[PDB]
């Protein structure tokens, strides 16, 4: 039953690559700021 | 009520004066601006006034207590059978209580100390005119009025009793001066004494001035001492001082005072009590507390980068603790680029000596979880005293509503009581702290409820700081935070901090002190004393914000310590002045840098006393070390010593001016500047424990410590008592202590009985020598404990000084017997023998109350709407000690010191400590009462009516003819009716007969312990060393059940009531040591444990008394056996519990 | 083999765990520097006990 | 167990995956002060 | 017959890795830099 494991941890990785993505934006954008 | 308190406990605070004076429409204003003169002080020169008072001469007539106090002391030492030095005793007392200046300040003390009985719990409140000599005292509500001929000065109770406790500290000065003056090789100093109090009363400087010059009387005189007896280190301590500016006389009587003698200048420089306290400047005061709890020495980005580099340091440290306690890592990960030898070391288990010049490695360290915080503080936490405020919405309670209006015109929205407790008991009972877990909650996550984010901040008592000190109550929640932390750092980090480990295991503690004594002298270990100021209003978050982390993570309690390392950002800060109140918005204070402070750098003293602890160890370790120079840091407060060891290399002078360089360049990126004046260096001065040690022999505080619920005499007796017992047990001399606490306990029974008691002396004398242990007031001369150390039966000296007394003074038996007034209990209490093995079963009339625990556990089992204490009280718990003790009671050898030994291990034990805990929080007993002020009313009359009585107690001829110890057997074999047997101690002083060999007789040969002393010793030897030689309660069982059956005392019975003992838990399966480094023991004994210790310091007591009296020793001399019926042969049969125990077992303790 | 895949895999979070606190200690520090003289509220900075 | 290890991983992942949320509401509202 | 899946993940661990060190000196020089 570990397929179903690794798929689940698989979609919480693509969670971290879109979210940090866009907070990139965010945080580079405060160095735009100042 | 008003006028509560008899003594100084408060702050002198003048708001409320200025208030009154221009301010406030009361009642009492019109009364009180009617009764001022035109010269009109101001309250901050208030002393200014108080030194002026004169008393006529000689208006008391104490002269009976001379007489008894001579008495008394005769009859002590004719029962020490030290008769050589009576004439000096009581030649000192009466010497003492003669002069015209120490008369004129006991009969200032008597008057003082009168008026302030007269006026305190007194439910009225205009109390009329009070004539102190030429003072013309007047008292209304809080206020006092003083006059002493056309200049007034409006003060405040509190300021009149700052003025009383002056006075009664002086008095015990001046005595205790001229006891010791009495009893030193050089003469009486009672002269230099006097002079300085002329001197400092004479000074008219301004106040700040003046307070300056007192504050540094003490560290000016260390300076003194400290440039002209260091050898080896250099020093300039006593320049930065500027007491040789503002008062000359005063630095001529202090260097006189040094050349005479260094000690006696460290002696009398010590007090620091005895001269008026200073009203604290609430307004600058406050605002320099608030800029200095926010002020930035250091960028916060150093700060962080030297919290990592502690972090570091306090890493290497907890492993090599760790290792060299389990032989094993902790659990740690490392991260990439860890170095090589970091890994090896973790592998094999061990720890590389490297590591202690190389603390950077471990930066690549990480400590894993090595335990679970402990949300769960015992009892011996949550029940005390400390003050606390509920929540927020209480604020507006520590303010007057009349000075709120006036000073902003607005009203002050107070609700009908306060909404919730005001102790941490309180909180307790009600009910708050039982789901602690939950409590604590919103600090692991990181967010504190705005409710519980303000701290009061409280100015300190007592203190000789016209800028003042403050130290915090704070908000329930924070205080259980606070307390579960310190709990969880000094239980388990700090015991694994090697360095820090050995300052707190009192073996190694004592060791290094030893060492440290030995070595001061002779040049080859100086010491660097820090005394740190801006320490409390010190460490910033990001200091400690690094080891915050590392805890957190140490704990797995996620965020538990950054939280109240980065609290205080958050925080709202009030100044408790009850009239100089902040501004409320809506319900919250405002900001205004004075009264009120919204968010400060850090959370003031008190808080994370051992976290700064572990910091300021970090980095006084990281300084040293890169030196590479030996060290022992040992300190726990803002005061540390710092022992440093020599180097083969390089003299004391350059070792301390690099580790001096060391330690102010490391402290100094930490926001703790140091400056000169809180560090000095010295080989042969250094202070431990408030406690001076001068060329290793420690300086007696002598002058210092001697002048240190409702009131009663009960109360006070134990206090004088209790503090000249601790003084006893310092460097001062026995003898001193022994006269300068009869002479004080005779002038407290002159202030409050009666005339015709008083002018009784045969009566006042029975009175001073009927101690506690035969049913008595506590008293300083039936104390065996102050010539010795270890545990003594304190029944047979009493008996013994009756006899004497009876033998020698014209008091007769039925007098002892009136004053005594025995009376056996009608049945035997069995708790009461065994909480205490060597008292009689009597009535303990003068004892404030009796029988009082059951009130105290009544009130509490109800209006207690609590869980914790439900389930702590399912059924009284002094009924099932009475149980136990009663089972106890069942010994066929009835043996208490074993039944005493027995019922300590067990849970009814600790739960009478909790009930003594809750006892004694003054709050739970006021709470318990249902007032106090005429209950001190009728306990003074009963008394007062007592011992006025004339009616006997029981017949003590029969009890007062023998040898103490078998009268004392006698007397409980009568009070028990059991031939009582096992605790008994016989009494040195009959037992032996000490005799000089000079003119010794060989009949005098046959047996004895002999002293033989290497030279002629002189009062110099007395001052110089020379030569000669929880869980817990289950290993403490198992050891005593090892040493029965080592003994082999096994007993089924025994055997069942250890077992259930064990299950119920969850187990299943210096005075005279100087001296006796200068003479030989003497093992040649033919019948005689810990009673042979007693012998031999009475042994040395009988050379210390010779010595001290103008005499010398020229031969051995030997202790002759007096009473033979006095000895004993002792078998202990066996525990033969006869009836079958009943107690079982509570289980719901721990 | 089938572990010590997999322990680097906890070495690999153990690692984000320091970045992640190192984080949390800046930014911690500099809104806590603000806060001081003003009302901001206490954000949390950590979830909650399991 | 050899599968709980990594169950335990999975949820020491979720502190993450809210830990910086938290951290995303206290960066933005900063913002809104400047 | 299951390695071959997760292989790809740690592949990628080291590429969201690299981003995070990339990332880390950013954050780190606009503290000092203030
Ligand atoms: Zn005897």
């Amino acid at each position: 039953i570990l397929g179903e494991n690794i798929k689940i941890l698989d979609r919480s990785m693509k969670t971290m690559m879109e979210t940090m993505k866009l907070m990139m934006e965010k945080v580079d954008l405060l160095y735009a700021s100042t | 009520i008003n006028r509560t308190d008899q003594s100084l406990k408060n702050p002198l605070l003048g708001t409320e004066v200025s208030f009154c004076l221009k301010s406030s429409s009361l009642p009492h204003h019109v009364r009180a601006l009617g009764q001022i003169k035109a010269r009109n002080l101001a309250s901050c020169d208030y002393y200014l006034l108080f030194r002026q008072v004169v008393l006529p001469p000689e208006v008391y007539p104490i002269g009976v207590l001379i007489r008894a106090a001579e008495a008394i002391l005769t009859v002590i030492v004719s029962a020490w059978k030290l008769d050589h030095m009576t004439k000096t005793l009581y030649s000192s007392v009466r010497y003492a209580l003669t002069n015209p200046r120490v008369r004129a300040q006991l009969e200032l003390h008597i008057a003082y100390q009168r008026i302030v009985g007269q006026v305190s719990y007194s439910r009225e409140a205009d109390i009329g005119p009070k004539r102190l000599g030429n003072m013309s005292l007047q008292f209304i509500q809080s206020l006092v009025i003083a006059t002493i001929d056309t200049t007034s000065c409006l003060m405040t109770y509190n300021h009149f009793l700052a003025a009383a406790d002056t006075a009664k500290s002086r008095c015990h000065l001046l005595i205790a001066s001229v006891v010791q003056g009495a009893l030193w090789e050089q003469g009486s100093f009672l002269d230099h004494i006097i002079n300085m109090i002329d001197i400092i009363d004479s000074i008219n400087l301004p106040h700040d001035d003046y307070f300056t010059i007192i504050k540094s009387i003490f560290p000016y005189s260390q300076g003194l001492v400290m440039g002209r007896h260091n050898v080896s280190v250099s020093s300039d301590f006593a320049s930065v001082f500027a007491i040789p500016e503002l008062c000359p006389q005063l630095d001529s009587l202090l260097k006189k005072l040094l050349q005479l003698d260094p000690v006696l200048l460290l002696m009398v420089s010590s007090v620091q009590k005895s001269w008026y306290f200073p009203e604290i400047r609430m307004v600058d005061g406050s605002r320099e507390q608030l800029h200095k709890m926010r002020v930035e020495l250091e960028t916060p980005q150093a700060l962080l980068s030297y919290g990592h580099t502690l972090l570091s340091i306090f890493r290497a440290e907890f492993i090599k603790g760790y290792v060299s306690k389990n032989a094993k890592w902790p659990p740690v990960h490392l991260l990439p680029g860890c170095d090589k030898s970091i890994k090896n070391a973790r592998e094999l288990g061990r720890w590389s000596p490297a590591f202690d010049r190389r603390w950077q490695l471990f930066e690549k360290v990480v400590i894993l979880r090595i335990a679970d915080l402990d949300m769960d503080p015992d009892f011996n936490d949550i029940v005390s005293d400390k003050a606390i405020i509920s929540s927020r919405r209480d604020w507006v309670f520590e303010y007057n509503a009349a000075a709120f209006w006036k000073k902003y015109g607005e009203r002050l929205e107070r609700p009908p009581a306060r909404s919730g407790p005001s102790r941490l008991v309180n909180a307790l009972i009600d009910g708050r702290l039982d789901n602690i877990p939950a409590l604590l909650e919103p600090f692991y996550r990181g967010a504190v409820e705005f409710e519980d984010r303000l701290t009061v901040l409280v100015p300190k008592e007592k203190e000789l700081k016209v800028k003042g000190r403050f130290f915090s109550k704070q908000t329930l929640a924070i205080r259980i935070y606070q307390v579960v932390a310190e709990a969880a750092l000094k239980n388990e980090v700090m015991p694994y901090l090697k360095t820090h480990s050995m300052t707190m295991s009192s073996t190694a503690l004592t060791h290094l002190l030893n060492r440290l004594s030995h070595t001061i002298t002779k040049g080859d270990s100086f010491v660097i004393n820090l005394d740190y100021s801006s320490w409390c209003n010190g460490f910033r978050p990001e200091l400690q914000a690094p080891i915050c982390r590392q805890l957190d993570q140490m704990f797995n309690c996620g965020y538990f310590f950054r939280t109240g390392c980065t609290l205080p950002c958050f925080t709202t800060f009030i100044i408790q002045d009850r009239f100089n109140p902040p501004y409320s918005l809506s319900g919250e204070p405002v900001e205004d840098g004075v009264t009120c402070a919204v968010g400060t750098k850090t959370m003031g003293e008190g808080m994370r006393q051992k976290l700064w602890t572990i910091l300021t160890s970090c980095w006084e370790i990281i300084a040293l070390r890169e030196i590479n120079v030996t060290f022992n840091i040992l300190g726990q407060g803002d005061n540390q010593t710092i022992i440093i060891h020599k180097s083969a290399s390089q003299n004391n002078q350059l070792l301390a001016e690099r580790a001096l360089g060391a330690l102010y360049k490391h402290a100094r990126l930490a926001g703790h500047n140091l400056k000169v004046e809180e560090c000095w260096v010295s080989d042969c001065l250094y202070e431990y424990g408030k406690k001076l040690f001068f060329r290793g022999v420690p300086v007696p505080g002598c002058l210092k410590q001697l002048s240190r619920l409702f009131p009663n005499l009960y109360s006070k007796l134990a206090c004088l008592t209790s503090s000249c017992l601790s003084a006893a047990m310092a460097d001062t001399s026995p003898w001193v202590a022994l006269a300068t606490g009869v002479c004080l306990y005779l002038i407290e029974l002159y202030v409050e009985l009666p005339p015709a008691i008083i002018q009784d002396e045969s009566l006042l004398t029975t009175l001073c020598l009927v101690g506690p242990s035969i049913g008595g007031l506590p008293t300083p001369a039936t104390l065996p404990s102050v010539f010795f150390r270890g545990m003594s039966d304190p029944l047979p000296f009493q008996l013994a000084l009756l006899q004497t007394l009876i033998k020698t003074t014209g008091v007769t038996c039925s007098l002892v017997n009136r004053v005594v007034k025995l009376r056996i209990a009608p049945y035997p209490d069995w708790l009461s023998l065994v909480t205490d093995p060597t008292s009689l079963n009597i009535a303990q009339v003068y004892r404030p109350e009796r029988q009082i625990r059951r009130w105290i556990e009544e009130a509490i089992a109800t209006s207690s709407h609590s869980s914790r204490i439900a389930t702590f009280f399912q059924q009284p718990l002094t009924e099932m000690a009475q149980l136990l003790a009663r089972d106890l009671s069942t010994m066929m050898p009835l043996r208490p010191r074993d039944m005493s030994a027995l019922f300590a291990l067990s849970n009814v034990a600790y739960g009478l400590s909790i009930i003594d805990l809750f006892q004694k929080s003054s709050t739970v007993v006021s709470a318990s009462q249902a007032d106090v002020a005429l209950e001190s009313v009728r306990y003074k009359e009963s008394i007062i009516q007592g011992l006025l009585d004339t009616t006997e107690g029981y017949n003590m001829q029969p009890y007062l003819e023998g040898c103490t110890y078998l009268a004392a057997k006698q007397l409980r074999r009568l009070t028990w009716g059991r031939d009582l047997v096992g605790v008994t101690m016989p009494f040195v002083a009959e037992q032996f007969h000490p005799h000089s060999s000079v003119g010794a007789k060989a009949e005098l040969y046959l047996d004895a312990i002999i002293y033989c002393p290497q030279e002629t010793l002189r009062s110099h030897h007395l001052t110089t060393r020379g030569d000669q030689p929880a869980a817990n309660l289950v290993k403490d069982t198992l050891v005593l059940h090892q040493w029965y059956k080592v003994r082999k005392v096994t007993d089924p019975h025994l055997n069942t009531l250890m077992a259930r003992f064990l299950l119920e838990k969850g187990y299943t399966s210096g005075y005279v040591n100087i001296l006796s480094t200068w003479l030989r023991f003497s093992s040649d004994y033919l019948h005689s444990t810990i009673h042979f210790q007693h012998v031999f310091t009475y042994g040395c007591l009988y050379a210390d008394s010779v010595i001290r009296s103008g005499g010398v020793i020229s031969t051995p001399y030997l202790l002759s056996a007096s009473c033979k019926t006095c000895f004993e042969k002792i078998d202990s049969e066996e525990f033969v519990l006869a009836c079958e125990p009943q107690y079982r077992g509570a289980e719901w303790l721990i």
